[PDB]
């Protein structure tokens, strides 16, 4: 159904492009007194009340949006929100603790609790705002045989002319954290890449035995990339008779603040899986290639056209 | 390899030169500087070198609300170590700051080597400008307490 939703914007806000979602208007009350000024942009759900309308416009010290969502996809409602605010980069999104939303597009993104948000900082290696991509390992860049082969060497050529762009270059596979370090090692791809990940596949329906606070992780410093360990286990989202490949953006929104980045202007999967692709902003249906097929100009070009659409799009 | 790496700094440094001269200032560097009174001088100054910048790493965008205003703070209390220009806000309307006396003794510290002192000067005086530039970026893209965090690292910028 077409979900109608009332979005809010503060005009003297402390801290600029960030969201807060509630279950209700009336949930100020958990920021109270002074406290709700810390964030930007509020979205909750709107019950048709024509006199909580009302009540929304008597809040003289607010800005008043309402839109619809005929699904209760987050690609929707970051499109909606950034087309009425004309923002081009969208901010970091919060939730109560105590009386958090449920809505089914939360599940497996990253949620950031509200008062964590004021010790952070925005150090991202970055001139300003840059996008997000990640890889898929096999059929994608690199050769299922043993031996593993470029696809295409105007691959490194793009990877440095998206980081002329900006961009944020991310890997994310489920091979062995061994032997796929192995193979950028072999590829020369340690000069890159930001994030590492493999074996994304940790999720094991965790429903009880109260097991937290366990961290170990052996960087092997032969090449010193980070190689952390996904204490994650949050596929349930929703029933299905096979569930697998979670890549979720929970994960990969974790590893970017790793290295404070809390400002991104986009972000685009590159997997051969379609079910990858869950809700992301930009998919990439790569062909699989098994072996060298030095195809990837049009891919490129590909790359390069979704960013201008999505620039285009918003900032025009 | 370097050496044409070279010859695009000192023509950046040209261009800095030039610039300046192009704004009618007989009176040598330091003692523009040394005149508190004009502060229209150093105010022009500072934000044409900022233009400049801008322009060096963003040619699209040429002209720039300088309605900012700048005042030459002589105070020592006033005055913030490590960054003699700072930017405040005044109810939507952005201030200059100026510490003189910080800048003097930055003009008459050293003399090196060991005409081109002029150069030595104007680079100075042009990495002085870079750091206000830096930290202006951020607070005119997004700056309210990431500016003050700014302030206390200008690193975050790396690159």
């Amino acid at each position: 159904l077409q979900s109608k939703w009332i979005c809010l914007r503060l005009n003297d806000a402390i801290i600029k492009r960030h969201v807060l979602v509630l279950s209700e208007y009336a949930d100020l009350k958990y920021l109270g007194f002074e406290k709700y000024k810390f964030f930007e942009y509020v979205i909750f759900q709107f019950c048709n009340d024509p006199q909580l309308c009302k009540i929304i416009e008597n809040n003289y010290n607010y800005c008043m949006q309402i839109f619809k969502a005929p699904a209760d996809d987050m690609r929707d409602i970051r499109h909606n929100i950034k087309r009425a605010f004309k923002t081009p980069v969208l901010g970091h999104m919060c939730v109560l603790s105590n009386k958090p939303p449920m809505y089914s597009f939360l599940k497996e993104w990253f949620l950031l609790p509200h008062y964590k948000v004021v010790s952070l900082k925005s150090e991202s290696l970055t001139w300003g705002f840059p996008h997000v991509v990640v890889f898929d390992l096999d059929s994608t860049l690199i050769t299922e045989e043993e031996q593993v082969e470029i696809r295409d060497p105007f691959v490194y050529d793009s990877l440095q002319e998206l980081h002329e762009m900006g961009c944020v270059l991310v890997l994310w596979s489920y091979g062995s954290r061994d032997h796929v370090a192995h193979s950028m090692r072999d590829v020369d791809l340690e000069g890159y890449f930001d994030i590492i990940i493999s074996e994304g596949s940790t999720v094991q329906e965790e429903r009880s035995d109260l097991v937290q606070n366990s961290h170990n992780a052996i960087v092997d410093y032969n090449l010193k990339k980070r190689f952390i360990e996904n204490k994650f286990v949050f596929d349930i989202h929703n029933h299905r008779s096979d569930n697998n490949i979670p890549k979720s953006p929970k994960i990969v929104i974790k590893y970017l603040s790793d290295k404070n980045v809390n400002f991104f202007k986009s972000i685009t999967l590159v997997d051969d899986l379609p079910t990858n692709n869950y809700a992301y902003d930009f998919y990439v249906k790569v062909k699989r290639c098994p072996t060298p097929v030095q195809d990837w100009e049009h891919y490129h070009n590909e790359i390069i056209q979704n960013i201008m659409d999505y620039e285009q799009y918003f900032i025009k | 390899l370097e050496s044409y790496e070279t010859l695009k700094i000192k023509l950046a440094l040209s261009k800095y030169m030039a610039m300046l001269s192009t704004l009618e200032m007989t009176q040598p560097l330091l003692e523009i500087f040394r005149n508190k009174a004009d502060t229209r001088q150093i105010a022009a100054v500072v934000f044409s070198t900022l233009a400049f910048i801008h322009n060096r790493f963003h040619p699209l965008v040429t002209n720039f609300t300088n309605k900012m205003e700048f005042v030459v703070t002589e105070t020592n209390d006033t005055s913030i170590p490590g960054e003699p220009i700072l930017f405040t806000e005044n109810e939507g309307v952005l201030l200059c700051s100026v510490d003189r006396p910080s800048i003097v003794k930055m003009l008459s510290r050293e003399f090196d080597t060991e005409t081109e002192v002029e150069a030595t000067q104007y680079l100075t005086l042009l990495l002085t400008v870079e750091h206000a530039y830096l930290h202006y970026y951020i607070f005119k893209n997004y700056g309210v307490f990431e500016y003050c965090k700014s302030l206390t690292d200008h690193s975050l910028f790396t690159n």
